[PDB]
């Protein structure tokens, strides 16, 4: 249905098995999202901080 | 004589009609997503006129206790009804005054309270974190008012106590 694909695939050995992969242009990995630390409220342990 | 001690007994009493009047409405003010005014129970907004209770306390565990205590303001109800007692116990020592050692005990629980009543102020200003309610400062006039009372009271104490060591000798 189609003639090429140009898209973020993963490349996967089940996907080999039926078509063809060229090198990849991007590297990347597995990631840890959290939200960036602001100004929490100390309290009581600013005293001693 | 009895002079200053109807003058204690009217500066309790408007200390105590104070304390009530900063129970009642119009402690903080706080401008919503327009002001809005707030009596530490429930919010009411300058749609406008309407009331209801903001004193949610949800959305370290001192950071809970914090709320737990700024939450149902424990401190200062519990101040108003030692501030009661404290008076009862003037009202009942003001009359038939058999024993000369309550009106010590009976300031002494006045001058705690109101170190309670600053004490749950310090609660109320540190659990805000934009205006102030005229509540809050008839507040703090019936606390000025309160220490005065107890300054007064306990020099007639020590008046009647110098009398007493006098009238010994």
């Amino acid at each position: 249905k189609a003639d090429i694909a140009i898209a973020p695939l993963t490349i996967t050995l089940v996907r080999e098995e039926v078509i063809d992969f060229s090198k990849p242009f991007m590297s990347l990995g597995i990631s840890i999202m959290i939200k960036k630390p602001q100004k929490s409220k100390p309290g009581v342990f600013s005293f001693l901080d | 004589r009895g002079v200053q001690m109807l003058l204690t007994t009217v500066g309790a009493f408007a200390a105590f009609s104070l304390m009530t009047i900063a129970v009642g409405t119009d402690y903080w003010l706080y401008s919503r997503g327009v002001m809005t005014h707030s009596g530490l129970w429930r919010t009411c907004c300058l749609f406008k006129g309407l009331c209801k209770q903001i004193d949610h306390f949800p959305e370290d565990t001192a950071e809970y206790f914090l709320r737990a205590v700024r939450a149902s303001s424990i401190f200062p109800i519990l101040s108003v009804i030692l501030l009661f007692m404290g008076g009862l116990c003037i009202a009942a020592s003001e009359f038939y005054k058999t024993r000369h050692n309550i009106i010590l005990s009976a300031g002494i629980f006045f001058v705690s309270a109101g170190l309670s009543n600053i004490i749950g102020i310090i609660v109320y200003i540190s659990a805000n974190a934009y205006s102030y309610g005229w509540s809050f400062y008839f507040g703090a006039l019936s606390f000025i008012i309160a220490e005065m009372v107890g300054v007064l009271a306990v020099h007639m104490f020590i008046d009647r106590h110098k009398q007493l060591r006098a009238t010994a000798r």
